[PDB]
This record gives structure tokens, C-alpha cells and sequence, in this order.
């Protein structure tokens, strides 16, 4: 579509609101411009979601147990507040992890403080100081305890901290409160922002005397991989077949341990930039250690982020940098050769968190497909400035999109693919139109590195040719 | 690595060599891991009795619950009504929650709203998003009505609902004739079953406590039937194909069938069938009102006796033949309708089907779980197929409720080592099933990780999970299924007997050691 | 030795170590058996490509055989009709064994006599035994017809059906207008399905063919639909539905859906239900004939062409998503009727389970066995699913059937890998799912062999079977099931991507090693 | 009852029949008289069915390859005609053996040579010839062959005795020919008596040339065990725990090498008298080994079978006999304890084969139960001298009893539980009435022996005090 087009798409969908929400929507859509490349002169984000719209954003809860905490394999995080929010994200995002789960792991468990209309009454600290010490009692293997703060906590008046730090006293434990209550902030990114700050003063500085670990020269840290369907693992391999030390990952299959080694490391590789840029900031002002941003979605930008960060060392390591991409290369060579004549010119729209909308781009690229539209739940301008240089010109870009919008704009613009959520799923699916899940790669996966894209290229391929697509029309009508 | 021709996920991907080796590097490097001897050791110790009693003396913690919050089940009830959009007053991220919830149990769109209260209305309350809230979702998505419930945020801090609706009227942001019912549904009271019949009595309230004056009981010769929490396609709809062969005029009241259901056929629809407005603002004309799921449905029967003024009869879930029987006798007596030829065949078969696969059923032990009038009537079948409950867990139960199906259980020589556990967990189970073992599962999903627990002592430990319940969302289209009536428990039978030929099987597979049982005929 | 409080019975009984020294002793003293590494050696020597070349070399031998023998096929079609009892000319062995199969696969009480021949027979014919047969049979069990087929013994003597029930009734043993219409159905002719070919056409001609000078197509403004062998309760009654809801006048010719499906309430019913006489005596007055299974019923094609003159439709069975559209199409062409809003749903509900499970589906490879026409419709559909079935096997196929699905395949990319035989056993199938090994089966209970063969070499060599067909004697109420239709392309669905899941699940519940990929959500 | 209101039962039954069948049907339905103890005075035996009136009745060919060769484990049978007999007779019975089937046993494998109308045509000789040859190539640790005829063997004049000579000199291997064919006889019975003379003169008459086995004074043969469910397994530890050593099992778990060292033996102890009393009238006639009758069905005949059996060597079997007897005592009275308040009164009918009609009498009684009525399908009238002394007075006997009869019987009887075959089960099933097959066991068993009769007793409560069995009456009517 031309630019005009797209234009009178975005007047034509917001007739449909009352006036207020139509003044807002209309500043979250936008047609992205090569000229332009300022954000803030393009599109606003991070702003509160109108009520009553269907907006497809979690909140700080999610953000902060969900996303960050609750992959770390060896603490037992508490889901502080009443039954649902530990029972919704029980075990529902894919952050895969080793270990024996009960015994000295216990990502897929739901500890939970389970409120009672009397502990909205009396206060939840008793009960709480009361689940640590049979939190100790029944799972002895535990390394740490992280307590997510559910939105009656801080509404109460609670002192969660005041808890973490007597028991943890009391039982020589790292114990760490987190105030991730779902009314903070507008969506998840503050859980983000909080789970880091709250690692920073709870967790990382431990062994900051601490120096009987023997670092290397090619020491680094995964930071922002949460290992979906094993996203993290066949990162890991190419970094250290590249001949480098991961000494962490942040937090997919992660452990306390890894965690505190981190600022031991030369270097910090940042995959999530919306989740965990707060930290690595954190970690340049106060132990000097470098960060930078990689993307390993596709051949050509795994390529591109192995070259870079091999830079960053010496001619050692970029000679085993060329060695990885030389080995590698006939295997996503097959893979192009193989499905990107079934899958070009295909057009793409997505809608998914704070980085894949744009992270994933490449990937379709090398697939010969093209992205027409994306957009963002919770992202900041930051990642927009990012957004505008990966997407083509006269793309649809939309922030906090409601469910009306996300529907009006497939049913015009009418993509060959949408990639988004499991909310959004079975909608496209009922209308005929292709779908992958982006978020939990449909149950698939590692998407990340070469072994990925093999994976991600098999996935498109199996679901925008499959027969079914052909059926939904009867004969008869 | 990958092959082009045969490309590997996670599984088995993960398990090549040089995948192995960084994983035990990784583990070896940076991870500090206790010892595997350590673990084993104390794995070991979490199946002991010595681990149950401490286990059972937990006061404050809770792992693993069998339960969810009020508002989903309120979303779940708004869902059966006419053009109906649920909306939950308070903050967005339980709605998210939610929809995916059941998304992921149903397979379908699950239409749902929030008015995303934030951090600012804990010093003005949540007035001005109701009042936008509702003013957007009408002119958005086109409802014909809106109901309301809330999120604990809300609740804490005491947002009045009625006040807040009358004030989106008065103020001219929805038309004062447009239908807003409301329930409060804090989650930090009951479970989603008791948000299901908060919603419910709300909705039932709004059409009819204001136009009780020509009400007249009975004139409109239909039965009320109230559902309940359900999750179950087939359950709606054998209900409504029983008491159609029956010649029974009915009214379903919340009936999400349709809208849980939709077509692909190219388009979306947001809306599809349920109960109409006319059908509640009628409802107190009927002959009665029965109510399929008694035991979480408590403050809609008070309302419907005192209200309505119907007599809702003492009947059980209508589950397994005793239970369904009952159900269909006391239908015929307040319609007046006899019980057809159909009903009274499909009922021999059921029997029929019954003394086939009793041999295999017969002193089976079981564990299950799930929310009351569920579980009793899952017992209460057992029972009937010469199956022994062993393990009764009910997260959300009561005293009242326990003592009912201990009753049950003692009334029937197949109950004598059956224990009732409430406000217990499936961390709770997991340790029953290891000290006192049976022979399988019956529960959601979340069964599945203690199976994973019972192979890990040993394959002779081993306890296998048979799907039935909510959620199941490892499995594809189970929601399809039946467990109501003479249809359900033909169904429910079923699955247990063939899991028990699966595993009998299974433990006769062996060539020259077990196969010597490894029966062509069973 | 037992335990009173838990007796045990084979299994696990004989691994009791006095029971294991027992057997060990047994063996080593008096069996003389091949020493265990010489048994491992030819085993593996079995699953080898040299011995599958070998084993496709056979001519004479036949292992395993996926067909029985005509009469059986009678036996069932006779079975399909009001009162009417199944009469097999010849010898008593084959109708205790008729009878006790099909007794394992419904479950049912068989109803079918003998005129029990020996060899005495063979000086004089069974002519006596053919007249004090029908006369005892019609006294004793008040049939209101009586259908008659034969077995091998009685085909080589050379027994004359037709004069032998004439005489009877010249002779005064039976009432001359008393039904007894006769197939002959030699067994060493083709399979159990043109047994049923052959007793359909015997029953058509005994009510129509001296009576065709007063019909007149289209008179009576029906359908008739011959469903063929035909084994699943819901087969006969999706398609008795299907046409209900269309409102298809329509007569379903051999219905044995009542009668294998009695209640159990106190009381044995010999007959149930079944196609009346006088539906196939007004049958040449219907629109047209559809059959259901054309592919086993070419016999009785030329009948109905022939003498009836109707103009039989070529359709394939009505399995899957475009041959169900194609029959629904066909008889709303024929009929006049419209198909109905419900049907249309029906169909787009399943499509979107289609599109709900087509990410574990895709790819995934079969091996699958029998009769020609459910194979053809499920490999129709199978390919549909995006699934690839590379071993299709059937055993009483032909060669212009093979062509008709060869060029199923060609037609689709899922098709690539796929290869047809017929005139092979499940010996031949065996060899192929070692060297050329799929994810499952999909088979009849004698496939569960197979799998045990498969497992013994190694799990990562494992097929597991899953049960669709004929027969099916080691699960329960299998029968009850359907495959036809769009209910039916949903059960296989569903039967299909779970049996996917289940066997996920179990490769990845070994804690620490593989359950990094045990999801709680699929 | 009494004898008259069953005398009178039998007469009213018999109106339905014409005249030529009820005269016949009489005379094989009769009272039991304790005065008379002959049966050839009291009822008819080992006749042909009457045709059309539903025979519960097999063929020669069932009871040669489905009851005497089929369970015999390292050989492979020939079902040698069309695909039907094989096919429905594949795995039909439990008769349970060890082995690694498809490889060195082959029990529950269908080998057969299909014939086709060119066989009928042409003859099968040449084709039987080729499969030998076939089997030889692709099993090759088959230990022997042999041929079962299904009707048209015989009818078309095919000569297997013929090619089993030639194709035996040719491969050095046992080749039996088997003239089965179901139109021989008048039921299963005669195809016993072919399938015992086919082992005397192709097997058996083969270690007449050997002597490198080592007897001992306590050698004997299980003869007439088919190993239903273990049934002769359980029998076995029994017989071995007595101090005898058990060199043949005829012919459950049955190989062809002990088959042949049964003339060998010093006593054959035979279970099942109707199905090989031939052979062993044979093994006595030619070898001098004495054969005798036993019972291990319950503790009282298992007990007096032990000691009957013990008599027959010298004081130290006597011993352990003893000592056997001492053993089992507190488990079979544990089981009596348990099972037979909950079983005693009931009124069983019972119609099997050609054994257990009167040979599962006695374990009934040690449950505190009566059998009312018993019959036989192919017995001779020796089975009903038998039959006559250990069935009650005035108790309703029948041969070959139609399924017309058998139902009629049981409607006026009205009997607590009926115990009979697959084809009679689901009949009685819907008429309210408990039943227990008593030829595969409903799937359980062993029934033989001390643990077999714990088995028993669970398998007759289970199914006698059912809940299901209430439930038939809607409460509606
Ligand atoms: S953390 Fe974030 S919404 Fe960066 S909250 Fe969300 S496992 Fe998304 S686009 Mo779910 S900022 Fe990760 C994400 Fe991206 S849970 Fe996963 S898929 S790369
Ligand atoms: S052989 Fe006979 S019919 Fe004696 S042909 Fe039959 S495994 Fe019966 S009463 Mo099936 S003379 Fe055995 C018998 Fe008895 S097959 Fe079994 S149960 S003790
Ligand atoms: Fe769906
Ligand atoms: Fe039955």
C-alpha cells in the first residue's frame, strides 16, 4: 500500500471512538518515513492505555515474575497477594531450564501467599515471615527467595522489605522483595525497570570483595535472553564455539550463582534491550564493563552481531569468529535454498512486546518475505528510533494497539502472515489468514542462531502453505 | 547442528553431543549446583511419610494450587449472555491473564475488557475509567450490554460499582436504558466459581428484582437451568439435547456454547448466540429454576427462592447414572413431561457399557481433583463403577461440602479408604500419591508435573494423569467433550478403562520378559 | 504364593522370583532353545533391509493377513435387517468364529445360525440340511427373514442355493412367501468385504427383480444409501443425521445400528431396529442410490444400475473435509434440499480444529492398514492435515483401486513419500516400519504386535499404533465411534494430534534429561 | 428346584421346536438322578447339532490348531486353506507361553497359504511346497512345521501327506500333516483325537532313536494343560515344590524338544481327559508309562490331586507333599475367609467345552456355592459319567445345548451367575445376570492351582457383588 493509503486506513479505523480516545489512538499510529528518524517527532509510547479498548498489554507483575525473576531456575520466587496472577503464569512462558524441579529448581512451580480477605485486613507480613521459614522447611535445596508483590501489597501498607531483611538475617538467605504491583506503571515495562533494580540492590553486588573466581580474557554474559523453546542455548554455543566464556545468562535457565559472577565479566552481550538495558548501564557505571547490542534472528544478523562482538576481542578470537560462520554457513545455506522460493514475497504484519517487532525482521528478510506492518505493546521511543531504521518505507507502525485497530488493519491490508499472541491467535486464524505465535513460538523453537533459523524458516513455511488455509470457504457458500 | 532435511526443536536438539557438553560446562562453570547425590538424596526425602507430615502442617504457603481468582469465572459467566462484552473494573493485567487463560483451554477469541485502573486511582478512585470504560466499549465493540466485576485492586480500595455506573448514566456517557449489570468479585474471597455466581446473581438481579409485580410462577411453562462454571462444550449441549427429547420448554441462562465455538470461515465473530435479555427479564415465569452445579451456586439460589420465589429442587451435578436419573425424574415431575424412549435407552446403554468394562474397572484407586460439584459427581461415579477414590482433593471445598461427599463415600463399600482433603494443594497430592500410591490421576494439566515426579522414584512408582478438568491445555480439544449425563459418563468411562488397558499394555510390551500378557483380546 | 489383601493375577504373578527360577529351569533343561545371542542375532537380522527383500519375495506364504473371509462380510449385511437372521450355508466351525468376532469388536451379542454340514454332505449334498435348517431356524427364533450364505465347504461340493431354499419351500419346511434371500459367498474369493457386496445384491434382487415393472424412478422421493462393512455405531449414525438435518428423504439399506447397540435393561433383544422389507421392495422407487463404499460394493452398482436404473453418483466414501463437501453436494443436488446452516457450522468448526492443530500434525509420518475404501479416505485426509502417509497397506486391494489413490497422492506434496500395496500382509508392513520407519500406525488391534516388535529393538525405534478400524479387540466402545462425515473427520483429529502429544509427553518426561520441553501448554 | 419343575422346564422348552428336533433335543437334556450312574441311561452325546439352531459348537479344526497344536511354541502352524479359520482364530486363545515371537515362537502369529479359486482349481500342493520352502528362509529357528487342513483340503483332493514327506527328507526338518478339516466329525472333539494320532505318528515316535537324557524316579508330564492365563505354570511350581520334576507341559508353553522326551517320563499326569486321553492311552500302551486322572481347580481337589499324585512315587515326594500342603494352607484359607461369606449361596449355570463344566464344580463348592446346571459342547458320555458324581441332585445337565435352550434355562432358573463362553456373555450381560467367562478366563487368571483359586474367588465377587448389576431397573420402569 502507498503511504495515502495507509493514512486514510488509520482516519477511516479511529471514526469509530468517541473523541477523547480518538485523540490519543491517533498519536500511537504512524506511517514510518526514511526521512524521518526521530521517533518523538512520529510516534508517542509508553503512555497509559485508554479504558475499555481491548489493549493486549500485561502489567508490572508479569513484567517483573513473568519476564524477569521467574526464570531463575535455582530461587523460589513467592507470587505475594491472592490465587490468580501465580496461577495464570504458571508455567505459561518457555523459559527453559536444567535442573530437578521441586529438588533444586522450581521455574514451572506456583509458591503463592494465596491473600485471604484477613490478610487485606491484618496486613500480609506475618504470614509471609511464616511461608519463608516452610518455603526452608520443605524445599531445603533453594539457593534464594524472590517475593513478586501483587497489587494489594503496597495498597495495604506492607513492608515486604522489612521481612527480607530480618529473615534473611535470621536465615543467612538472599531474600529478595520485589514491588512489581500490576497498578504501577501503564503495561510491563516497569516490572522490567523494578526486577532490575531490585537484582542490583539485592543480588549482584555480593561478591564485589569476593575473588577466588578466575576470569579470562573472553569472559562474557548473555543479557536479555530468556531461553524460549531454548532461544539461549543455541546462542551460547556459537559464542562459545567463537572461543568465548559465557560465564552468565540473564535469566534463561540462569542461575543465583551466574548472576553474581556477572560483574566478573569483559563484556555484556544485551539480546532484550527494552528488558535488561537498565542493568547493563548499571553494571558500566560501577564495574567498568562495556555493553553492547547484538541480534541473533537469521543468518545475516547472527553473522553480523558474531563479526562485531569478535571485534571487541583479539585476533584469536575473530579468527574462530570466521571458523563458526564458515562451519555454519552450508547449513543455513539448505535452509534458504530450501523454503525462502516457498515463502517470498510474502508480506508479514507482527505485534509482540518490547523487541522482537523489530528483532525478527532480518530472519524474514533472509526468507524473502516482507514485513508490512508491527508495532509494539509497551515499548519506549527508543526502541521506535531502532524500529524505523530495520522497517520499509511507508510501513504501519502501531503502539498499544487495541483489538478493533489490530483487526481493521489485517482485514485491509490483508498480510500473507500475522505473528503475535496467543490473545490474537485464534481471531486471524477464524478470518483465514495465516499465524504464527511470536511470543511462545507456537511451542516451537529455538528460533535464535543458526540452529533457529532452520526451526523459525520450517515454522513459517509449515503454517503459511498449509492445506488448511484452502478450506474455510464451502463450495456452496 | 541441523540437517535440512530433518530439522530438530528443542526436542531432540538439545540432546546432541555438543549441545550436552556446553550444558554440562555451563553447569560445571558457573552454576555452583548442589551435588547429584545431594539431590538424589533429597528427592529421595520428598516422597517419604516423614516429608507428608511436614508437608501437611503448612499454614502460610501454599504450592501448586487447584484453584484461580473470582473474575475469571465472572468473565467466563458473561461470556454466556446475548451480545455481551464482560468488562472487569480495575487494572488491565488481570484481563490479560484471563483471556489467555482461556484461550489456551478453549482454543478460541476470548473477548474481554479492562478500564486499566493505574497507580493515580489509589487517590481518586476508579471513577473516570468506568465512565470513559464503558462510553469506549460501547461505541467500539458494539455490545448490547456490559457486565462488570473487578479486579482486587479495585476492591481494596472500595470503588462502588453502582455508584460508579449510575454516575457513567447520569452523566450521559451510556444511555440509561443500556443494560450495565454489576457484581463485586474480590479475589481474596472464594475462588473463580464464586466470581461465576456473584456475576450471575448480579446479571439475574439487573432484569428482574425491579419487575417482580406480573411475575407469575410457572406461567411461561418453562424450566430455568443455571450452569454454573463450565468448561465443557458438551456439557451445555447435553444438557439442552436431553430435555429437548424430553419435550421440555427451557430457558438456559448464561449459555457460552455458541460464542466458545465459532466457525473459521473466513470471518471473526465477536458475538454468537447466548442467553437473550428477554430470556432473563422472563425467567421469573418459569416453573422453576434448577441449578446444575449447586454447590458453588449459592447466592444465586437464595436470590432465585427469594426473588423469583421458585422451589429449587435438592439435586446433584447430573453426573454418573444415579445422579442423572434423579436429574430427569425431577424435570418430569416439575414439567410434566415423561421421560422418553431415547432417554431411557441411551440409559441401558450406559449400564450395557458398564458391565462390559467392570472387570478392568473394578478396586481401581484414584486420585482427582478439581472444583466441588465436579469432583463429587466424578466420586459418586467411581463409586458406581466399583472404582475406589482414594485421594479427594478440593482446593476451593467446605466443611459443608466435605461432609456431603464423605456421606457419599460411606454409603458405598468402594469408599472405605477414600479421604476428602479441603483448602489442600496438588503439592499436598503430590505427596498422597507417593506415600499412598494409586493407580492413576484424574485432574488438569498441572497433574502432569506430579506424574513427571512419580517416574523419577521409579517406573513401578509411576502414576499415570487422565485429563478431565480445567484447565487442559496440553492436550488438543478435550473441551469438546461430555462429562454431564448418561452421554458424559458414557464418555468418562471410557477413557478410564482404555488408560487402563494403555498402561496394562505399556507393562506388557516387553518381548520374553511381560509380553506373555500382552493380550490381542481384552 | 499370593497376598490375600492384593492378589495378582498372570502379570505380574510369573516375575515372582520362584515363578522366574521355575521358568529359567523349564528352558534350560527341556526346551532346547536357540541361545539368547542367537535369538538377538535374528532378530536383528528380521529388521533389516536384506530381510525385508526376502520377505517382498513371497509368493506362496502368507504371515499376518489384514482381510477375513467372505461370509463374515455377509454375516454383517445380514445383520442390517429388521428380524432377520444370518444363515450360512455349510459347515458350524466358521460361524462360532464369525460370531465370536464380531462378539470382541461391538461387544454384542451375534446372532447367526448354521446348517451345520459334515462330511456326510459330501455323497448327497446339504439339501436335507439346508430344509430342516430354515424349519428349525424359523421356529425357534422367529425371524421374519431368514439371509443365507455359505461356506467353503459347501461352495466346493457345489450346493445350488437357489434350488435347495426352493425345494424347502415346495416341500413345506418354510412358507413359500416367507423371505429367503442367498449369496453365494465362497471364502477363497476375494475378502470379508465382497462377502457383504455379495449378500447385499442377494437381498436386492430377492424384493425387486420380478417386481420392476410397476416402479418408477424418483417416485418415492428418496435416497437410498448402501453403507457397505461397516464396523463404528457412529457411521451409521452421522449419516442417518447428516441427511435428517437436511431433510433428505432417504433409506439407509443394511442398518445395524440398533441391533449391535441393545440396552441392557433386564432383557435380551435378538433383533433391533434394521431395514424393513418393504424398504427394499419400494427401494427401485427412490431418486437415485448412493453407496457409501463403492469401492467393495461394484457387484451391487451393477444391479442397481442395471435393474433399478438408477444413475449411481461417483463419490468416494465421506471422509474428510472435501469428500464430506462432495457427498453433501451431491445429495443436495439429487435431493433439491439446501444444505442447512448447521451442517455449514459443523463443517467450519472443524476446520478450525484444522487450523488449531496443524502445527503438530504437519510432517508427521504413517504407516496405515484396511479395507480399501477407509484407507483411501484416510489417506484423503491425512494428506489434507498436512500429514505424510508413506506405508499404505491394503491387504484386499486391487490394482485399479491402488491407481484411484496414486493419483490421491500425486496430487498433493504430502503425497511425495507415499507408497501403496496391496496383496501385503502386516508381516510385509513390519519390515517396512523398520527400514523406512514413520511416527506411528495407524491400524487395527494386530498392529499392536507390530509395535512390540518395533520397541524390542530399541524406544528410539518404537511405532506406536494408534486404533482406527477393524478389528479392534484390545480397548473398549471403540466402536461407538465415528469416521465419516465431518464428526468423524473431528474424532480423527482429535484421536490423532493427542496420540502426537501423549507420546511428546512421555519422551519428555525424564527429569533433568529431556523435561527442559515438557510444557505444561501444546 | 425341584426334579419335576425342571422335568417339566425341559418339556416346555421343547414345544417351541418341530417334531424331528424336539424329539432329538430331548434326548440330550436331562436330570441328574444319584440312583443312576450310567450315563448312556440318562442322556445322548457326541451327536451331530441339529442344523439352524444356534450350536454353541466349534470344528475339528478349532480343536486341532486352536486347542492342541497352536499353543505348541517353537514350531509354526500352517492354517492351510482360505484366509478365514486362521484369521478369526489368531490369538483367540490365552494359551500363554515365553518366547520371542516372530523369531523363536510363534504362537500368536497367522501363517497361512490363503488360498485362492485357483487352488480350489488347480490344487494347493505345489503352493504348500513353495510356503515351506518361504517359512524356511524367513523363520529360520522354526523347530518344526506343521499343516492344519480348513474344509476344502480334503474335499478337492490335496495330498499334504504327501509334500510334508518330500519336503521333510528334503529340509531335514519335522513336518506334520494335520487332516482337521471342519467338515470331519461333529464338533472340536475329533479334531483332538486327529491332532493326538497326527503327534504319535510324526513327533512322537523320534527319541525311540535317542537315549543321552538323564531320568530320574521323578520325571513326569503335564498332559492336557493349555496354560490358559499361566493356568499350567501355576500348576507346575506345585507339582516341582512336591519334589517331581516336570519334563513336558502338553501343550501350553509347549516345545516340540519335550514333547518328545515325553515317552521318556515315569507318569503322566493328565488334566484334560476329553482332549488327550488318546495320546496317553498311546504313551501307555507303547512306552508302559501309566497315566492318571487330576483336578487342580480349589484347594480340596488341588489338595487331594497333590496326594493322589504324591502315592504314586515313594516316602520323600510323600514328604514334601506334606510340606506343600503345610505351605499353602494359611493363603488358600485367607481366601476362603475372605471371599466365600460374600459367595456362599449363590446359585451358578455353567456350559463350557469338554473339561471344565465338571472339573470347576468343586472349587464353586469351596466358595460355598452350587452349581444348579452344567453342560457340555462336544463331551462323550465317559465326560458325563464323570459329571454325574460331582453335580448335585436333581441338577439340570445339557449337551450341546441350543442358544434357544440355554436362555429359556436360565430365564426360569434364574441363577446368581453364569459362567460360558464369549458368544453367550453379552446375552446374559443385558438380562441382569453376573457372568464370567470360563474359557479365557475374562482376560484374568491362572485359575489352576493355590494362586490360581485366589484369583478365582476375586474374579467371582468382583463380578457377582457389582454394583453395576442394581442398576439395570430405571427407576422409572
Ligand atoms: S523480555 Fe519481553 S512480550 Fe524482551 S516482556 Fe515479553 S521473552 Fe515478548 S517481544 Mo512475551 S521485550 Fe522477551 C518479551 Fe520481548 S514475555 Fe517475551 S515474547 S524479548
Ligand atoms: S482342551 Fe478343550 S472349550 Fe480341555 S476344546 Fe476348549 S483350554 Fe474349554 S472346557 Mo474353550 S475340553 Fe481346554 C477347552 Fe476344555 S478351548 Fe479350552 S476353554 S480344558
Ligand atoms: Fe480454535
Ligand atoms: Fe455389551
Amino acid at each position: 500500500m502507498s503511504r495515502e493509503e495507509v493514512e486514510s486506513l488509520i482516519q477511516e479505523v479511529l471514526e469509530v471512538y468517541p473523541e477523547k480516545a480518538r485523540k490519543d489512538r491517533n498519536k500511537h499510529l504512524a506511517v514510518n518515513d526514511p526521512a524521518v528518524t526521530q521517533s518523538k517527532k512520529c510516534i508517542i509510547s509508553n503512555k497509559k492505555s485508554q479504558p475499555g479498548l481491548m489493549t493486549i498489554r500485561g502489567c508490572a507483575y508479569a513484567g517483573s515474575k513473568g519476564v524477569v525473576w521467574g526464570p531463575i531456575k535455582d530461587m523460589i520466587h513467592i507470587s505475594h497477594g491472592p490465587v490468580g496472577c501465580g496461577q495464570y503464569s504458571r508455567a505459561g512462558r518457555r523459559n527453559y531450564y536444567i535442573g530437578t524441579t521441586g529438588v533444586n529448581a522450581f521455574v514451572t512451580m506456583n509458591f503463592t501467599s494465596d491473600f485471604q480477605e484477613k490478610d487485606i485486613v491484618f496486613g500480609g507480613d506475618k504470614k509471609l515471615a511464616k511461608l519463608i521459614d516452610e518455603v526452608e522447611t520443605l524445599f531445603p535445596l533453594n539457593k534464594g527467595i524472590s517475593v513478586q508483590s501483587e497489587c494489594p501489597i503496597g495498597l495495604i501498607g506492607d513492608d515486604i522489605e522489612s521481612v527480607s531483611k530480618v529473615k534473611g538475617a535470621e536465615l543467612s538467605k538472599t531474600i529478595v522483595p520485589v514491588r512489581c504491583e500490576g497498578f504501577r506503571g501503564v503495561s510491563q515495562s516497569l516490572g522490567h525497570h523494578i526486577a532490575n533494580d531490585a537484582v542490583r540492590d539485592w543480588v549482584l553486588g555480593k561478591r564485589d570483595e569476593d575473588t577466588t573466581f578466575a576470569s579470562t580474557p573472553y569472559d562474557v554474559a548473555i543479557i536479555g535472553d530468556y531461553n524460549i523453546g531454548g532461544d539461549a542455548w543455541s546462542s551460547r554455543i556459537l559464542l562459545e564455539e567463537m572461543g568465548l566464556r559465557c560465564v552468565a545468562q540473564w535469566s534463561g535457565d540462569g542461575s543465583i550463582s551466574e548472576i553474581e559472577l556477572t560483574p566478573k565479566v569483559k563484556l555484556n552481550l544485551v539480546h532484550c534491550y527494552r528488558s535488561m538495558n537498565y542493568i547493563s548501564r548499571h553494571m558500566e557505571e560501577k564495574y567498568g564493563i562495556p555493553w553492547m547490542e547484538y541480534n541473533f534472528f537469521g543468518p545475516t544478523k547472527t553473522i553480523e552481531s558474531l563479526r562485531a562482538i569478535a571485534a571487541k576481542f583479539d585476533e584469536s578470537i575473530q579468527k574462530k569468529c570466521e571458523e563458526v560462520i564458515a562451519k555454519y554457513k552450508p547449513e543455513w545455506e539448505a535452509v534458504v535454498a530450501k523454503y525462502r522460493p516457498r515463502l517470498e514475497g510474502k508480506r508479514v504484519m507482527l505485534y509482540i512486546g518490547g523487541l522482537r517487532p523489530r528483532h525478527v525482521i532480518g530472519a524474514y528478510e533472509d526468507l524473502g518475505m516482507e514485513v508490512v506492518g508491527t508495532g509494539y505493546e509497551f515499548a519506549h521511543n527508543d526502541d521506535y528510533d531502532r524500529t524505523m531504521k530495520e522497517m520499509g518505507d511507508s510501513t504501519l507502525l502501531y503502539d498499544d494497539v487495541t483489538g478493533y485497530e489490530f483487526e481493521e488493519f489485517v482485514k485491509r491490508i490483508k498480510p500473507d502472515l500475522i505473528g503475535s499472541g496467543i490473545k490474537e491467535k485464534f481471531i486471524f486464524q477464524k478470518m483465514g489468514i495465516p499465524f504464527r505465535q511470536m511470543h511462545s513460538w507456537d511451542y516451537s523453537g529455538p528460533y535464535h542462531g543458526f540452529d533457529g533459523f532452520a526451526i523459525f524458516a520450517r515454522d513459517m513455511d509449515m503454517t503459511l502453505n498449509n492445506p488448511c488455509w484452502k478450506k474455510l470457504q464451502a463450495p456452496w457458500e | 547442528s541441523q540437517q535440512v532435511d530433518k530439522i530438530k526443536a528443542s526436542y531432540p536438539l538439545f540432546l546432541d553431543q555438543d549441545y550436552k557438553d556446553m550444558l554440562a560446562k555451563k553447569r560445571d562453570g558457573f552454576e555452583e549446583k548442589y551435588p547429584q547425590d545431594k539431590i538424589d538424596e533429597v528427592f529421595q526425602w520428598t516422597t517419604t511419610k516423614e516429608y507428608q507430615e511436614l508437608n501437611f502442617q503448612r499454614e502460610a504457603l501454599t504450592v501448586n494450587p487447584a484453584k484461580a481468582c473470582q473474575p475469571l469465572g465472572a468473565v467466563l459467566c458473561a461470556l454466556g449472555f446475548e451480545k455481551t462484552m464482560p468488562y472487569v473494573h480495575g487494572s488491565q493485567g488481570c484481563v490479560a491473564y484471563f483471556r489467555s487463560y482461556f484461550n489456551r483451554h478453549f482454543r478460541e477469541p476470548v473477548s474481554c475488557v479492562s478500564d486499566s485502573m493505574t497507580e493515580d486511582a489509589a487517590v481518586f478512585g476508579g471513577q473516570q475509567n468506568m465512565k470513559d470504560g464503558l462510553q469506549n466499549c460501547k461505541a467500539t465493540y458494539k455490545p448490547d450490554m456490559i457486565a462488570v466485576s473487578t479486579t482486587c485492586m479495585a476492591e481494596v480500595i472500595g470503588d462502588d460499582l453502582n455508584a460508579f455506573i449510575n454516575n457513567s448514566k447520569k452523566e450521559g456517557f451510556i444511555p440509561d436504558e443500556f443494560p450495565v449489570p454489576f457484581a463485586h468479585t474480590p479475589s481474596f474471597v472464594g475462588s473463580h466459581v464464586t466470581g461465576w455466581d456473584n456475576m450471575f446473581e448480579g446479571i439475574a438481579r439487573y432484569f428482574t428484582l425491579k419487575s417482580m409485580d406480573d411475575k407469575v410462577v410457572g406461567s411461561n411453562k418453562k424450566i430455568n437451568i443455571v450452569p454454573g462454571f463450565e468448561t465443557y462444550l458438551g456439557n451445555f449441549r447435553v444438557i439442552k439435547r436431553m430435555l429437548s427429547e424430553m419435550g421440555v420448554g427451557y430457558s438456559l441462562l448464561s449459555d457460552p456454547e455458541e460464542v466458545l465455538d465459532t466457525p473459521a470461515d473466513g470471518q471473526f465473530r465477536m458475538y454468537a448466540g447466548g442467553t437473550t435479555q428477554e430470556e432473563m427479564k422472563d425467567a421469573p415465569n418459569a416453573l422453576n429454576t434448577v441449578l446444575l452445579q449447586p454447590w458453588h451456586l449459592e447466592k444465586t439460589k437464595k436470590f432465585v427462592e427469594g426473588t423469583w420465589k421458585h422451589e429449587v429442587p435438592k439435586l446433584n451435578i447430573p453426573m454418573g447414572l444415579d445422579w442423572t436419573d434423579e436429574f430427569l425424574m425431577k424435570v418430569s415431575e416439575i414439567s410434566g413431561q415423561p421421560i422418553p424412549a431415547s432417554l431411557t435407552k441411551e440409559r441401558g446403554r450406559l449400564v450395557d457399557m458398564m458391565t462390559d468394562s467392570h472387570t478392568w474397572l473394578h478396586g481401581k484407586r484414584f486420585a482427582l481433583w478439581g472444583d466441588p460439584d465436579f469432583v463429587m459427581g466424578l466420586v459418586k461415579f467411581l463409586l458406581e463403577l466399583g472404582c475406589e477414590p482414594v485421594h479427594i482433593l478440593c482446593h476451593n471445598g467446605n466443611k459443608r461440602w466435605k461432609k456431603a461427599v464423605d456421606a457419599i463415600l460411606a454409603a458405598s463399600p468402594y469408599g472405605k479408604n477414600a479421604t476428602v482433603y479441603i483448602g489442600k494443594d496438588l503439592w499436598h497430592l503430590r505427596s498422597l500419591v507417593f506415600t499412598d500410591k494409586p493407580d492413576f490421576m484424574i485432574g488438569n494439566s498441572y497433574g502432569k508435573f506430579i506424574q513427571r515426579d512419580t517416574l523419577h522414584k521409579g517406573k513401578e512408582f509411576e502414576v499415570p494423569l487422565i485429563r478431565i478438568g480445567f484447565p487442559i491445555f496440553d492436550r488438543h480439544h478435550l473441551h469438546r467433550s461430555t462429562t454431564l449425563g448418561y452421554e458424559g459418563a458414557m464418555q468418562i468411562l471410557t477413557t478410564l478403562v482404555n488408560s487402563i488397558l494403555e498402561r496394562l499394555d505399556e507393562e506388557t510390551r516387553g518381548m520374553q520378559a511381560t509380553d506373555y500378557n500382552h493380550d490381542l483380546v481384552r
